[PDB]
C-alpha cells in the first residue's frame, strides 16, 4: 500500500561506523588527522593531482537547454546567473566542494538576492555558493536528525566560528558526500583506508634516517696504555698531559690526502701489542630487510586509493575524476536549478529542463579529430549546420 | 560438533520456548491515544440536569431554579526506564551455541536484547490496561500518582454478585438486573441499547456454560451456535460465548483474580483514555511524545556497548461508575 | 594560543569558544577561553593629572 | 530567505592553520625560510623553469572582443591601456605575480 513500513536508520548505521574505526579517525579527530597527513609529500601530490582535473572540468562549462522556445530562455537567465556571483566562480566552488575527497562531506548554503539594474530586473540571482569549513562545524553532534533516525533536519554549525582574534535548515544546504551509501551522513573519506598504510610507511622513512647516521663503518680506534692516560689526568703540566692534548686534536683532523700516515710505537708486554691502530667494521652480517622496497610498498598502496598511483612508474586516473565531478553536477542540476526557477516562476515540463555539462577533462586530439570529419564527411553523414563550424 | 577428544558427533538443531504474551485488550481497541507534551493533564466535566415544580397559588409568590455544578482536576505521570551492557567476557570464548563453529557476534546479543525489551514493553503496557480497567493507575513502588479513580471523582463500586450453585436459579436473571440497570441509569446521557461485554475468569466462564439452564436452552432444537457439539470461539485460544444479547469473554492471561468477573459497556463515549508524555532527552523534551523509545551506543574506544529504553503513559479510567465486579460463589 | 591540545604552540586567536553535546541526548556545555596582555611599550609619553577643586 | 546564517571564518581558519605548522614555516619566518631554500640547485632549477613558460603565455596575449561594435572599441583601448604601462610590461607583471609558488 501507499504507507512506509521501515526507517533509513541514520541515527544507527553512524553508530556503528563510529565504533569501528581506529579512535585517530572518527569525526572530532579525522579534521586534525587530514591536515597532519597532508604535509606527507605522496598524500598532497595525490590529491593536488585530483583538484588540477576538477577545476579544468568546472572551467568551461555549458548550459544545455531543451526543444521548446520556453527552455531557451531559461537556459540564458541560468548562465547569466551561474556567471555573475558577486565574489564567486565555479572554478573555486568546485575546488571548495571536492573537500569531501578528504573529509567525506561537503556544506555549501544558498543565498538569493534580487537584481537592482541589469538585464533581468527584478528576478532573483545567487548572492554566493556560501562554503562552510568542515572545521568550522560543530565537533559534536555535526549533523541532526529527526526524533527517529530517519531523516535529516539540518546541520549545526559551532558558535566559535563567530569570533575574530546555530542550526541552518537542510532545505538551505546542499550535502555532497562520497564513499558510503545513502544511509551514512558522514560519507568515508578516501585516507580512511591509507591510515595504517601511512603510520608504516613513516616509521620506515624515520629509521632510515638515523641508520644511515649510525653506520660507523671504518671508524679509526686507538689504543694507549693507561699509564699515560692516567698521568694526564693528575698532571696537566706533565709531558703526558702535552701529548694526549695533541691526540685529541690530531684523531679529530685524520683525513686522507697527500700527506696521510700514522707512527706509533712497536713495544709489546704481553701476547697483545701496548699500543695498535686499527679500523673497525662490522663483526658478522649486516642488516636484511631492505627498507627500501618496503616503503615503495606502502606509497602504492597509499596512492592507488586516489587513483594515481602510476606515478611510482581512457585510464584509471580519469575515470576517478569523472566520479566527482558527477556528484558535484547532481547537486547543482537537482538542487539548485529547480530551486532558482521556482523563485522566478519559470515552472516547466520535465522534458524542458535545462541542465548544466561539464566540460571535457582530457583535450581533443587535432589529428584525431581532423582525420575523423573527414571520414564522416566524405559519405554526407555530418549535417550542416554552425554548430559543427564553430568546432573548428 | 566435537564429541570427545578423539570422537566427533553430528549437530541436530536447536529448540526454543517462550511465554505466552497476550493481546487481547489491545486487539479489542477500547482505549484511544493521547501524544501530549508536558507531564500534567486536565479533565473538565459539566454535569446538568432538572428538577420538579411544586403547584402554588394563582396570582401569588413563583418558583425559582438552582444552578449547575462543575469540577477540575488534574494528574501526573510516571516513568519506566530499562537500560543494559554487555561486556567482552560475554563473547570471547563462547561458541554461538548455533552453528558448529560460528564464534560468538555482539550483533546477536544485541537482538536477542531488543526482543527482550520488546517483550517487557508489551507486558508491561499489557498490565497497565487491566490495572485500569480494575479502577486504578499502575504505577508499582512509585506513590506518586497511585491514583484511585473511584475516590478521586467519588464513586463506590457495583458488585452484582452470582451463584452457580443454584441449578434452579438462571445467573443471568441477577447481571440483567442488577449491571444492565445501574448501566442504564448511569449512562449519564439520553443513550440506547448499549453493549454489554463481559470479561471472565476461566474459572467463571467454565461454570457458567456447565449451568443447567443454558445446556437446556440450546439442547432441545438446533438454532445456532451449537455449544453441545461445537467449540465455543472455534479452535481459538480465546473462547467467545454470546447468550441473551450479551458478550462473553474468556481471560486466558489469568489478571482477573480467579472466579470473577468485569461487567462493562461498549459505546460510550470517552470512557478510556491513555496518555504519553516525552521522554527525558533533550532531542525530545518539550516535543510530542511517541509510543517507545530505544538507544543504542557503541563505545568509540572499542570496549563496551550498552543499550537503552525509556517510555513514559498513564492509563486513565474517566468513568468508574460503569464498571461491576462480577463475584462468583461455589 | 588556548590550553586545548589542538593548539599548544601552534598559534593564536583572539577568542575560543566551544559547544559540546554528550551524544547521548542528555547533557551539553559551553565552553570559552581567552589569553592575552594590553602593554603600553612606551610609559614616557603618558602625563597624570590631579585637580584640586574648591 | 534573503539573510546570511554563517560566517567564512577567514580569522579562525588561519589561527588552526598556523599552529599545524613546524614552526620555521608559519607567516614571519616563511619570508626568511623561502630565500634560504632556493640556493639549493634543485630548488631554484624547478622555479626557474616554471617562470620560463609563464613569461612566455603572457607575451603573446590577445583581447577577445564581443560581437557588437560597442565592443570592438573597448576591446582596442584595453590592448592600447595593456600595452602602454609606462615602464612596465605585462611579461614583468606575470613574472612578479607568479611569486606566490
Amino acid at each position: 500500500r501507499m504507507s512506509e513500513q521501515g526507517t533509513f536508520a541514520l541515527a544507527k548505521v553512524q553508530v556503528d561506523s563510529e565504533r569501528m574505526k581506529a579512535e585517530e579517525i572518527r569525526w572530532p579527530h579525522l579534521i586534525g588527522t587530514a591536515e597532519s597527513m597532508k604535509q606527507d609529500a605522496t598524500v598532497a601530490t595525490g590529491l593536488d593531482m585530483l583538484y588540477t582535473f576538477v577545476e579544468k572540468a568546472f572551467k568551461d562549462f555549458k548550459v544545455i537547454p531543451g526543444e521548446s522556445e520556453e527552455s531557451k530562455k531559461a537556459a540564458k537567465f541560468i548562465e547569466y546567473c551561474l556567471k555573475n556571483m558577486e565574489g564567486q566562480t565555479l572554478r573555486q566552488f568546485a575546488r571548495d566542494a571536492a573537500t569531501f575527497n578528504e573529509y567525506g562531506l561537503s556544506v555549501v548554503e544558498k543565498v538569493y538576492t534580487q537584481i537592482a539594474v541589469g538585464e533581468y530586473v527584478g528576478k532573483y540571482k545567487v548572492k554566493n555558493l556560501a562554503f562552510r569549513p568542515q572545521a568550522s562545524l560543530s565537533r559534536t553532534n555535526p549533523i541532526v536528525y529527526n526524533s527517529d533516525g530517519s531523516a535529516i533536519v539540518g546541520i549545526k554549525q559551532s558558535l566559535s566560528a563567530f569570533q575574530n582574534y546555530v542550526i541552518i535548515p537542510i532545505s538551505r544546504v546542499m550535502l555532497m558526500n562520497t564513499g558510503g551509501s545513502s544511509s551514512q551522513a558522514l560519507g568515508v573519506s578516501p585516507l580512511v583506508g591509507c591510515y595504517r598504510a601511512w603510520r608504516e610507511k613513516i616509521l620506515i622513512e624515520n629509521l632510515e634516517v638515523v641508520g644511515a647516521t649510525k653506520d660507523m663503518g671504518g671508524v679509526i680506534e686507538l689504543k694507549i696504555p693507561s699509564q699515560i692516560l692516567n698521568k694526564a689526568a693528575m698532571d696537566p703540566s706533565s709531558p703526558e698531559a702535552d701529548m694526549v692534548r695533541g691526540l685529541m686534536s690530531d684523531a679529530a683532523n685524520a683525513h686522507s690526502g697527500e700527506q696521510s700516515f700514522f707512527m706509533l710505537p712497536s713495544d709489546t708486554k704481553d701476547n697483545a701489542p701496548q699500543y695498535s691502530m686499527t679500523l673497525k667494521g662490522i663483526d658478522g652480517m649486516g642488516k636484511q630487510y631492505s627498507t627500501a622496497q618496503l616503503i615503495s610498498d606502502r606509497k602504492k598502496s597509499i596512492l592507488d586509493r586516489l587513483g594515481a598511483g602510476f606515478i611510482n612508474v581512457q585510464t584509471i586516473h580519469t575515470q576517478f575524476v569523472q566520479r566527482v565531478n558527477e556528484i558535484i553536477l547532481e547537486a547543482l542540476n537537482e538542487n539548485l536549478l529547480p530551486q532558482l526557477l521556482a523563485l522566478n516562476d519559470i515552472r516547466l515540463p520535465e522534458t524542458e529542463m535545462p541542465y548544466v555539462k561539464a566540460g571535457e577533462i582530457v583535450d581533443v586530439d587535432m589529428e584525431g579529430f581532423s582525420k575523423a570529419i573527414q571520414r564522416i564527411g566524405a559519405v554526407g553523414y555530418l549535417p550542416k549546420t554552425p554548430k559543427v563550424i564553430n568546432r573548428v | 560438533m566435537q564429541n570427545g577428544d578423539f570422537q566427533i558427533l553430528d549437530y541436530t538443531g536447536l529448540i526454543s520456548t517462550m511465554p505466552r504474551v497476550d493481546t487481547l485488550l489491545q486487539s479489542m481497541n477500547l482505549f484511544t491515544e493521547h501524544f501530549g507534551r508536558t507531564t500534567v493533564a486536565r479533565i473538565e466535566r459539566l454535569d446538568d440536569g432538572a428538577g420538579d415544580i411544586k403547584a402554588v397559588q394563582r396570582g401569588g409568590v413563583r418558583q425559582h431554579l438552582a444552578n449547575d455544578r462543575k469540577k477540575i482536576v488534574n494528574l501526573n505521570i510516571p516513568f519506566f526506564p530499562l537500560d543494559r551492557s554487555i561486556d567482552r567476557a560475554d563473547i570471547q570464548n563462547f561458541r554461538e551455541f548455533g552453528t558448529e563453529n560460528a564464534p560468538a557476534t555482539v550483533d546477536a546479543e544485541v537482538q536477542r536484547h531488543m526482543a527482550r525489551i520488546r517483550r517487557s514493553h508489551a507486558i508491561l503496557k499489557s498490565k497497565a490496561m487491566y490495572a485500569a480497567l480494575k479502577g486504578t493507575s499502575w504505577s508499582p513502588d512509585d506513590p506518586v500518582s497511585d491514583y484511585n479513580y473511584y475516590d478521586v471523582w467519588g464513586a463506590t463500586q457495583t458488585t452484582a454478585d452470582v451463584d452457580f450453585t443454584k441449578l434452579g436459579v438462571d445467573p443471568i436473571e441477577v447481571l440483567e438486573a442488577e449491571a444492565r440497570a445501574h448501566i442504564i441509569d448511569w449512562a449519564g446521557d439520553n443513550g440506547d441499547n448499549y453493549e454489554i461485554v463481559v470479561l471472565a475468569s476461566r474459572q467463571w466462564f467454565s461454570a457458567l456454560i456447565a449451568h443447567p439452564q443454558v445446556t437446556g436452552a440450546y439442547s432441545q432444537y438446533p438454532s445456532t451456535q451449537e455449544i453441545l457439539r461445537r467449540r465455543l470461539g472455534g479452535n481459538a485460544n480465546n473462547r467467545i460465548f454470546e447468550h441473551k444479547n450479551i458478550l462473553f469473554i474468556e481471560d486466558i492471561s489469568g489478571n482477573i483474580p480467579a472466579g470473577e468477573a468485569y461487567i462493562f459497556p461498549r459505546g460510550i463515549s470517552r470512557m478510556f483514555e491513555i496518555y504519553y508524555a516525552p521522554s527525558d532527552t533533550l532531542r525530545d523534551a518539550n516535543q510530542a511524545a511517541q509510543e517507545l523509545y530505544v538507544f543504542f551506543k557503541e563505545s568509540n574506544y572499542l570496549r563496551e556497548a550498552k543499550i537503552e529504553s525509556e517510555t513514559s503513559f498513564l492509563t486513565v479510567n474517566n468513568r468508574p461508575e460503569l464498571v461491576v465486579k462480577s463475584t462468583g460463589k461455589f | 594560543p588556548s590550553d586545548t591540545l589542538r593548539d599548544a604552540n601552534q598559534a593564536a586567536q583572539e577568542l575560543y569558544v566551544f559547544f559540546k553535546e554528550s551524544n547521548y541526548l542528555r547533557e551539553a556545555k559551553i565552553e570559552s577561553e581567552t589569553s592575552f596582555l594590553t602593554v603600553n611599550n612606551r610609559p614616557e609619553l603618558v602625563v597624570k593629572s590631579t585637580g584640586k577643586f574648591t
